[PDB]
């Protein structure tokens, strides 16, 4: 081989073999990081899933799959509808 | 149907629909006619819609009473709420937004004005203790054994 | 609830939903332990 | 037999309209249901 | 115990406390304001009832300049002497699941408090230069209240710089059962020597309002500027005069683009948690 | 000031402050680790 | 005040000035609806041109003038005005009246106005032959 | 109005190196790095 | 839930990549709250119409209402007719 990466090529390596060589852990083999597997809390305000440490899910710069949604139900295109009741007062011309 | 509705146990605030009235001149004292004799005929619905009668005769007579109106207001601004037994009244020192209706008026320590005797609200602003005094039921209190 | 009230007679009936001037809408139903209480000032008082 | 529940004791003093209310484990049940809520079966007119 | 300061990097609120300067200029502006009763104009017929949060949520859709969805009477539940406080600090008026409310001197002192921010587009809340004015006094003398007679600046150095995370890890704080003790003081008719020992003691709390009002001027200023150390990642960023200078909120969108009614939320933050160390009414 | 009305000192508002999170949103995610490019190398030749 | 109660908008009305002859308003006056003084404030920030005594008067009256250059003229005439108040308030000889003072206050971020009405209460010594 | 003035917006922002948001201002330098400021002009600001 | 207890939305973890669930919370917890006023509509309806009327309006409850204001809005204004003005033209069309 020639060719060689000068610098790391590997952020978007979750697992690599999920084999048993030996009947056991390969001795090289990688699960994924725990910070790609955490589901916190999110703030009620404004979604923006948390880690569990508190530190939030927007600043590590790492995906993770394992966040909260939310979910509506039965109502979501329930449309505006409003009825409104107007009355004059005065009339355009009096004696009339 | 009107008729019926009288004595069913009411479980939602009724609202009143349609109110014609004109600014100025003095025709609309037919509708403060109209909804006196509507209160003497069905005292049952009125003990509800008293907060919506509050602001809208308030209105009328605003437009057609002056020192009456604002000397009132001055005095027995608004509601009432019982301290302990006394009664002080609230006002609302802001031509925002008087004409409201949807202020839960009957129940909850909020009383509306215009109707608790205070016998001082007349001699004060009368023609409006003249009305007042012209729509309590006053016929009487049956047992039904 | 529907299926047994297919099961003791004959009909239909609701759940309480609240009305509107316009849409309706169909609050829970759970009824754990109901009880009946006096709520003087949206306030529930205890038992008195 | 339906009515039951009065609607007034006559003076527009301190009437104060019934406030039983179903408590059902945190949620609460008016009977009178205060707010803005209505029917068209209930909006009533004057001109009558 | 506060909160971990976050920046990818935790703190503990003290450091971050003694990471900025506080260095002050020429111009003596002779102007020693006063302080004012503040205004609490609390009513409205219309609550709302159930569960409401008192912490966590509460103080982010409050002080965060979340979304500006008319933020309303919802806390009107202050008034209404015989409602409840469940120890999550859910303000409620029916305690479910035989959950446990909390002592009484507590409610007492969390009421005031939130039923002095019930209603702020009919309070009639002072002009901000001297909110400002008192809010520089407070974190330039300390806790004994003497006149500027001079003017300040401030400026931090060294943060990974994100200013907007400091508004969210605030986003993100609990407050409450750490102010709870200091109204509860002002409730029971102490006075302001012994309040004044108390801030000087505890010294949990006295952290956190400088951090706050320091936020809350950074945030409602205009004479602001920042800069990256390029050779590091480390901002500096400065403000400058910021008593002169200032008689409006901001809209210079490159700081951080605050709205209005917020804004009037924020000063009568300032303004009702300095009101007790001062003098009288 | 007091003649320009309030917000004329500076470069105005265009993109809507919702909408500015959805901008934020996506920036975050497509500068992050999904990305891809990927500086310097080295030539060599070896049978390992 | 029942005015003020029964309407709920603040009152506008002008001067038209002495030569009857002239019709244009060389300015305008307004009322509050809110005697307070934070309404003074309030009102004040709005209204591009204004000014204000500072006699109790104050509270129920606000300036509305028309351009940038109209208020400097009556700034300065105000401020000789205060000249010869402060001077004959110096030997206690005041008039059957009130208003200690004359000169103004703005909001006008003005280099120009905040110069003139800085520099002018250090020069209030001198009288200034008023028109004569 | 307010879908042109987004539109404005949006496209103002990966040109005209001197603006940046309260924030990130690096995936900026991430982003805007294609575009080879100051070889764009009119013809090209249209076609954007 | 809420007062009169009518069920709105309800949270459910989930495997799925952090910015998409931020999105799906974001939009959603928009979509609640009220974002404008009663009086307010009130306001609008009244100045669109004749300057002598009583406006009433009911059941502004559950119903989601988009909002047309910004603190902006002169700035966005003078923006726009100044750089393209014959919006100018279908102004006029919009008064005739």
């Amino acid at each position: 081989r020639t060719i060689w990466n000068s610098s790391i090529i590997t952020q978007r390596i979750s697992a690599r073999g999920l084999m048993n060589l030996e009947d056991a852990r390969p001795p090289e083999a990688k699960i994924s990081h725990q910070s790609e597997l955490d589901m916190g809390k999110i703030d009620e305000t404004s979604g923006e899933p948390i880690y569990t440490s508190g530190l939030q899910k927007m600043q590590s710069s790492k995906v993770s799959m394992a966040n909260v949604v939310l979910s509506a139900g039965s109502d979501v295109i329930r449309q505006a509808a409003i009825k409104y009741n107007v009355v004059r007062t005065q009339e355009i011309i009096l004696f009339e | 149907d009107y008729f019926s509705l009288e004595m069913t146990p009411i479980i939602m605030r009724p609202k009143l629909y349609d109110f014609d009235m004109k600014r100025g001149e003095p025709v609309s004292l037919l509708y403060i006619l109209e909804l006196i004799l509507f209160s003497i005929m069905f005292p049952n619905v009125t003990q509800h819609m008293l907060g919506q009668i509050q602001a809208r005769i308030l209105y009328i007579s605003m437009y057609a009473f002056r020192q009456e109106y604002l000397k009132f207001i001055t005095k027995f601004g608004f509601y009432y709420k019982i301290v302990n037994g006394r009664k002080e009244y609230i006002q609302v020192t802001n031509q925002n937004e008087r004409m409201t209706e949807n202020n839960d008026v009957l129940t909850g320590n909020l009383y509306p004005s215009l109707f608790t005797d205070d016998p001082t609200l007349s001699a004060i602003a009368p023609t409006l203790a003249k009305i007042a005094r012209l729509m309590k039921p006053t016929t009487s209190l049956t047992p039904d054994d | 609830r529907e299926s047994i009230k297919n099961m003791l007679g004959s009909g239909d009936y609701n759940v309480a939903p609240l009305h509107f001037l316009l849409h309706t809408e169909h609050r829970s139903t759970k009824l754990s332990k109901p009880l009946i209480r006096r709520v003087l000032d949206n306030v529930v008082q205890p038992y008195v | 037999m339906q009515n039951f529940i009065p609607n007034t004791d006559g003076q527009f003093h301190s009437f104060r309209a019934c406030s039983y209310a179903v408590k059902d484990g945190g949620n609460i049940y008016r009977v009178v249901q205060n707010g803005d809520e209505l029917n068209e079966s209930l909006l009533i007119d004057t001109a009558i | 115990m506060t909160l971990t300061y976050w920046d990818k990097e935790k703190r503990m609120t003290l450091k971050q406390m003694i990471q900025q300067v506080a260095i002050n200029e020429q111009e003596n502006e002779l102007t020693h304001y006063v302080f004012t009763t503040p205004l609490s104009m609390p009513t409205f017929g219309k609550p709302m009832l159930g569960y409401v949060p008192l912490n966590e949520v509460a103080t982010s859709k409050f002080f965060s300049n979340v979304n500006d969805f008319d933020r309303d009477n919802q806390l009107a539940m202050a008034h209404f002497p015989d409602t409840t406080i469940t120890q999550a600090y859910n303000l409620t008026n029916s305690i479910k699941p035989g959950d446990t409310s909390l002592p009484d001197a507590e409610v007492a002192a969390l009421k005031w408090f939130w039923k002095f921010f019930t209603s702020i587009n009919l309070v009639r809340q002072p002009p901000m230069d001297n909110v400002m004015y008192w809010a520089c006094q407070f974190l330039s003398s300390g806790t004994s209240f003497l006149p500027l007679e001079r003017d300040v600046e401030i400026v931090f150095s060294g943060f990974k710089g994100s200013h907007i995370c400091m508004f969210s890890n605030l986003r993100q704080m609990n407050l409450s059962p750490i102010l709870c003790p200091y109204y509860d003081l002002i409730t029971n008719f102490k006075t302001t020597t012994e309040i004044r020992a108390y801030v000087d003691a505890h010294e949990e709390l006295k952290s956190l309002l400088t951090y706050l009002c320091l936020c809350t001027i950074v945030g409602l200023c205009d004479t602001f500027t920042e800069t990256r150390n390029m050779d590091t990642g480390e901002y500096v960023w400065k403000v400058r005069d910021v008593v002169s200078r200032n008689h409006t909120p901001a809209q210079n969108v490159e700081k951080f683009c605050y709205t209005i009614q917020n804004a009037k939320y924020m000063i009568q933050l300032v303004h009702v948690l300095l009101f007790p160390l001062t003098d009288n009414k | 000031a007091n003649l320009d009305p309030a917000e004329f000192e500076n470069t105005p508002q265009l993109i809507e402050n919702s909408n500015m999170t959805r901008l934020q949103i996506a920036l975050k995610m497509l500068t992050g680790d999904m990305d891809d490019i990927v500086k310097g190398l080295i030539l060599h030749k070896r049978a390992c | 005040s029942a005015i003020f109660e029964l309407v709920n908008v603040d009152l506008q009305i002008y001067q038209y000035g002495q030569n009857i002859f002239n019709n244009e308003a060389e300015h305008t006056i307004l009322f509050l609806k809110d005697n307070t003084n934070y309404g003074v404030i309030q009102a004040l920030q709005k209204h591009p041109f204004s000014a204000t005594h500072i006699n109790w008067h104050l509270h129920k009256h606000i300036f509305v003038f028309h351009s940038r250059e109209q208020l400097l003229n009556k700034l300065l005439s105000a401020g000789l005005e205060d000249s010869q108040l402060y001077q004959r308030q110096k030997t206690y000889s005041t008039k059957r009246g009130d208003r200690p003072t004359e000169r103004m206050v703005t909001y006008i971020e003005d280099d120009h106005i905040r110069r003139i009405q800085a520099v002018f209460p250090l020069l209030l010594d001198n009288i200034f032959d008023v028109k004569l | 109005i307010d879908a042109i003035c987004s539109v404005e917006g949006i496209l103002l922002l990966i040109l005209s190196r001197q603006t940046t948001i309260p924030g990130y201002e690096d995936e900026l330098n991430k982003l805007r790095t294609g575009i080879s400021q100051p070889k764009v002009t009119e013809r090209q600001y249209r076609r954007a | 839930l809420d007062a009169n207890a009518v069920k709105r939305y309800s949270v459910v973890g989930y495997p799925i990549d952090q910015y998409r669930a931020y999105l799906y919370n974001h939009n959603l917890l928009e979509y609640l709250g009220k974002k404008v006023k009663r009086e307010d509509i009130m306001s609008l309806i009244k100045a669109l119409s004749y300057e002598f009327d009583l406006i009433t309006i009911s059941d502004l409850e559950y119903q989601n209402i988009p909002k047309w204001f910004s603190d902006n809005d002169l700035s966005r204004f003078i923006f726009s007719i100044c750089m393209f003005p014959d919006i100018v033209r279908q102004f006029h069309a919009l008064n005739i």
